[PDB]
């Protein structure tokens, strides 16, 4: 998940 | 007045798109930079989303999934606020290098959205809103949208929501007219969201075809989060009916 690297 | 104190030191900065303003308008470089905007605008809803108040109480899933079904509302929301409070709503003022004109408008092949936009944008002017009630509008705009079926941990998702529906009802104070008319221009949102979720949708399908580019983030949501609402699993959670 690429946005969930950013929301982690 | 702790809560507004917070929402007051939370909401984000100025974000730039990096669009070339010296080259012609064309559809393709338009939507580039509107699409690279949305990705750095996200960046910034992300880390807004996770220090509002109550948010943690929320499963670490649902967290995920009420940004990636809401961003766009958002998003729109805070942009037809800029245009409002910059440029008088006379133009959508994505972002200080990057405002659309009629001109634009109509290269974006996104026309009659930007015209939706840009009532919504003269609804501020219209309504008189202040910014403290757009800051707990925009607030509630994150809790407007889930999964038909429920969230992981639902009862802490609704009771979040409840919360955020009291402080908009407290900074409000026939005064019940008020609420009527806040919570109608917060479903008005909604629509045009869902437009605006059609649009990408079949850009990013035919993407090569028009030569626009999607970053990362925005591809994968996009092509995953979406269109569970275009089909109706996840659904926007109106006042009206
Ligand atoms: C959320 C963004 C970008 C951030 C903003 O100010 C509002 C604007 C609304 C239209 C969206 C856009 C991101 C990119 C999208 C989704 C394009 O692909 C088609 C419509 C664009």
């Amino acid at each position: 998940g690429a946005f969930q690297n950013l929301f982690q | 007045p702790i809560f507004l104190n917070v929402l007051e030191a939370i909401e984000p900065g100025v974000v730039c798109a990096g669009h070339d303003n010296n080259q012609p308008d064309s559809f393709a470089a338009l939507l580039s930079s509107l699409n690279e905007l949305g990705e750095r605008q996200l960046v910034h809803v992300v880390k807004w989303a996770k220090a509002l108040p109550g948010f943690r109480n929320l499963h670490v899933d649902d967290q995920m999934a009420v940004i990636q079904y809401s961003w766009m509302g958002l998003m729109v929301f805070a942009m037809g606020w800029r245009s409002f409070t910059n440029v008088n709503s006379a133009m959508l003022y994505f972002a200080p290098d990057l405002v659309f004109n009629e001109y634009r408008m109509h290269k974006s092949r996104m026309y009659s959205q930007c015209v939706r936009m840009r009532h919504l944008s003269q609804e501020f002017g219209w309504l008189q809103i202040t910014p403290q009630e757009f800051l707990c509008m925009k607030a509630l705009l994150l809790f407007s949208i889930i999964p038909v079926d429920g969230l992981k941990n639902q009862k802490f998702f609704d009771e979040l929501r409840m919360n955020y529906i009291k402080e908009l009802d407290r900074i409000i104070a026939s005064c019940s007219r008020r609420f009527y008319q806040l919570t109608k221009l917060l479903d008005s949102v909604q629509p045009i969201a869902r437009e605006l979720h059609q649009f990408t949708f079949d850009l990013l399908i035919k993407s090569h075809m028009v030569s626009v580019d999607f970053p990362e983030m925005m591809a994968e949501i996009i092509s995953v989060q979406v269109p569970k609402i275009l089909s109706g699993k996840v659904k926007p959670i109106y006042f009206h009916t």
